[PDB]
């Protein structure tokens, strides 16, 4: 099976460094030519460069906006592809894709074909800040289906992530994108379940924020 | 350093309806790729080498053109097919996308289902205090909230978020926080939640009235 999986991704100050990598599995690594491509939040697909096969002596083709700062390059003995980033800007905040490029035949259909989940790289001054997880319950049940949530809020960088009751619970749910103010984020989270189970079954949501180490789990109590 | 511009930035169409958009570029390239990318997920290959459809994607698509114009067509707009569309060109070093191109379902008008809440004691403890409200699942998009505290609108301190087209049913759903001073919430006593959306030319609203116990 293909597998592409970048990490590495996270916060770094302006003017520093940050080494991303993509472990790949499922195919002939060597074969192929591989891209990085990034998508700032909110914006469009942009291509940075790739890095060829073993045929092609592994050369490597860059975009202008990186070309000089950014360095690509791999290990084909665990099959990793890695870019070297330096000297970061405000402009390199993004989710960072890589991708199985062309290989040495004709199987076009498959070039571009394959994408990693991706990482975000946060480049900014600002410093880590753990989220605050805060109950969202109802006060006053003349309805059937009832909506509770979490709130997330003051934390540093993106993304947190959540999920209720270990995920067992998965539909009916929103998670909200995250609002950003003076260099602190906010999300919620909402979750809707029918008025029988809760609060007779228990909720809670499970908040993780990777990037302040902070795994936080708050159950919603009913207000009495 | 070909620069690709697509058009339509955003749109909607009814199911059955006949989508195209459109992708120009400042220089010729020898074929125009295209991607379909759902909100949260990576990008994928829809359409390569110009008019060839990807892995498992349906016959209603088909993409054309030549030179310095390209263009992906969609014979029937399925309720799937909700995504954003971006053009790339791998003609010349350096490879490039399009702006891309928002492309919204339509679907049966859907009234907002409204949640208000106060701020948790946990929170108050930090003398900073957020009441919340969801307004979900809801269609059209277009959307208005505001809070009023006993009778006064506020908007100091009132941070929204809009999601993208629900994937599973089409709706959007948005939620409302107003971040006040534990000190300033303990001076008010009513806080309402008004949205006004086209599916009630009476205003919906929830609320809750800060209560000691
Ligand atoms: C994924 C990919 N990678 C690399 C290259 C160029 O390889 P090179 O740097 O070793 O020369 C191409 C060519 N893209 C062309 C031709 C591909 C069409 C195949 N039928 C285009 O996208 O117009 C490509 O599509």
């Amino acid at each position: 099976e293909v597998k592409l999986q970048e990490s590495g991704g996270g916060l770094v100050q302006p003017g520093h460094s940050l080494r991303l990598s993509c472990a790949t599995s499922g195919f002939t690594f060597t074969d192929y030519y591989m891209s990085w491509v990034r998508q700032p939040p909110g914006k469009a697909l942009e291509w940075l460069g790739l890095i060829r096969n073993k045929a092609n002596g592994y050369t490597k083709e860059y975009s202008a906006s990186v070309k000089g700062r950014f360095t690509i390059s791999r290990d084909n003995s665990q099959s990793i592809l890695y870019l070297q980033m330096n000297a970061l800007r405000a402009e390199d905040s993004a989710t960072y894709y890589c991708v199985r490029d062309k290989g040495s035949y004709g199987n076009y259909e498959a070039w571009f074909a394959y994408w990693g989940q991706g990482t975000t790289v946060t480049v900014s001054s600002a410093k880590t800040t753990p989220p605050s997880v805060y109950p969202l319950a109802p006060g006053s049940q003349t309805n059937s289906m009832v909506t509770l949530g979490c709130l997330v809020k003051g934390y540093f960088p993106e993304p947190v992530t959540v999920t209720w009751n270990s995920g067992s619970l998965s539909s009916g749910v929103h998670t909200f994108p995250a609002v950003l103010q003076s260099d602190l984020y906010t999300l919620s989270s909402s979750v809707t379940v029918p008025s029988s189970p809760r609060p007779s079954e228990t909720v809670t949501c499970n908040v993780a924020h990777p990037a302040s180490s902070t795994k936080v789990d708050k159950k919603i109590v009913p207000r009495d | 350093d070909i620069e690709l511009t697509q058009s339509p930035a955003i749109m909607a169409a009814s199911p059955g309806e006949k989508v195209t958009i459109t992708c120009s570029a400042t220089s010729g390239v020898n074929y125009m790729h295209w991607f379909q990318q759902k909100p949260g997920t990576s990008p994928k290959l829809w359409i390569y080498s110009t008019s060839n459809l990807a892995s498992a994607v349906p016959a209603r698509f088909s993409g054309s053109g030549s030179g310095t114009s390209y263009s992906l067509t969609i014979s029937r707009m399925e309720a799937e097919d909700a995504a954003t569309y971006y053009c790339q060109q791998r003609s010349t070093y350096p490879f490039t996308f399009g702006g891309g191109t928002k492309l919204e379902l339509k679907r049966a008008d859907a009234a907002p289902t409204v949640s208000i809440f106060p701020p948790s004691s946990e929170q108050l403890t930090s003398g900073g205090a957020s009441v919340v409200c969801f307004l979900n699942n809801f269609y059209p998009k277009d959307i208005n909230v505001k809070w009023k505290i006993d009778g006064s609108e506020r908007q100091n301190g009132v941070l929204n978020s809009w999601t993208d087209q629900d994937s599973k049913d089409s709706t959007y759903s948005m939620s409302s926080t107003l971040t006040l001073t534990k000190d300033e919430y303990e001076r008010h006593n009513s806080y309402t939640c008004e949205a006004t959306h086209k599916t009630s030319t009476s205003p919906i609203v929830k609320s809750f009235n800060r209560n000691e116990c």
